[PDB]
């Protein structure tokens, strides 16, 4: 690993600098190096890992959607333009899959198995669901069903733990429910399940806000608003 | 594509 | 070259797709491949080349400025934090210099020497000035003066040709004058020269607008407004 | 840093 010679603390420090500089590929590489040191990650470090790869894959997903839309238009009275659109869509797709495989590999070797506290285990299982979901967005072949089921299974295990071990306002639990609801709506073709999950999550969080400090209230209501935003689009 | 809200950086 | 096996026309087509997808590193790599085919570039192709590398280096410059600012703050009652800020600033700086060297290499081998029409020659010499200017922004050593003079010399040759061969409203001529004026202000420590150049350029363009079609008028006045924006900040 | 206007993509 290219980061093998750098101190763990230096990798974390540089990840934070990379974030400030909006250098998300660098940030992700630094955080991958930090994970590969073999020690568990603190809450702050988990969030650096997630922010870094979310930004990287987000740029790839947006690019893939642009190219896929052009490719679909080319297959409608449309003039033949050769293999280039498909080729370039495939190039971006392969790079996106590579990033997802990298994240899933870090989770499997060995972040999840060492994560015993609910906050860390739920966080990593949610990430596993997310990156299988991004794989599912581009999957078209004989493994699409297994990719979808891998996302579902990771989200479901995260949900089971979060309901047992975390309050309904916990921001990790809320973000998991938000993402699993989008999985249901967009990936599993289950809009009713998506709506039910988002509504129940929102309502149970609402009922628990009274227990929170001002700062926790702000954290939780921010994510609740995202649930509401989706419900408004879906109903 | 219309993207629904998911957690964290709206980076796409 | 990794693009050596791809058709010139396919590289151009993919550069345009990459632009639509906001994949500017890909766009630049495709356009580098197209240049390396050895044929001259059309006006549209020159603009693809410029847009691609401008976006790449622009992200690097913005990141470098963030890191340089943090580094300068660390050298003021500031707590020692080790070599990491300097190291990461140097990493970004080296990558930025590499991109500038790549562009300058394409210009020297062999875009400039084959460019005989004023529109192409001025375009490439302006680019040469720009990328030496970006090198100058980060230069601190014994070659800074020579880097600055290389930018000046390229801009000056471009100016001489543009004044002889192009009308004062020509958008290439206007963008050259705009950038050379910023060179004077920010790089050469010559704010009066910057102001004089911007004012004369603006006024001579104003006097020639009456010769233009509606569409050319729009093209020219857009760049004139940038000259005005700078003059407003400088005076 | 305050960046002045230069030609083309304001990409920084
Ligand atoms: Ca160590
Ligand atoms: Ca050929
Ligand atoms: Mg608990
Ligand atoms: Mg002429």
């Amino acid at each position: 690993g290219a980061m093998g010679s750098m101190e763990r603390a230096s990798l974390i420090q540089k990840a934070k600098l990379a974030e400030q500089a909006e250098r998300y590929e660098d940030m992700a590489a630094f955080m991958k190096g930090a994970v590969e040191k073999g020690e568990e990650l603190s809450c702050e470090e988990r969030n650096l890992l997630s922010v870094a790869y979310k930004n990287v894959v987000g740029g790839q997903r947006a690019a893939w959607r642009v190219l896929s839309s052009i490719e679909q238009k080319s297959n409608e009275g449309s003039e033949e333009k050769g293999p280039e659109v498909r080729e370039y869509r495939e190039k971006v797709e392969t790079e996106l899959q590579g990033v997802c495989d990298t994240v899933l590999g870090l989770l499997d070797s060995h972040l999840i198995k060492e994560a015993g506290d609910a906050e860390s285990r739920v966080f990593y299982l949610k990430m596993k669901g997310d990156y299988y979901r991004y794989l599912a967005e581009v999957a078209t072949g004989d493994d699409k069903k297994r990719i979808i089921d891998s996302a579902r299974s990771a989200y479901q295990e995260a949900m089971d733990i979060s309901k047992k071990e975390m309050p309904p306002t916990n921001p990790i639990r809320l973000g998991l429910a938000l993402n699993f609801s989008v999985f249901h709506y967009e990936i599993a073709n289950s809009p009713e399940e998506a709506i039910s999950l988002a509504k129940t999550t929102f309502d149970e969080a609402m009922a628990d806000l009274h227990t929170l400090s001002e700062d926790s209230y702000k954290d939780s209501t921010l994510i609740m608003q995202l649930l509401r935003d989706n419900l408004t689009l879906w109903t | 594509k219309l993207m629904f809200k998911t957690e964290g950086p709206d980076s796409d």
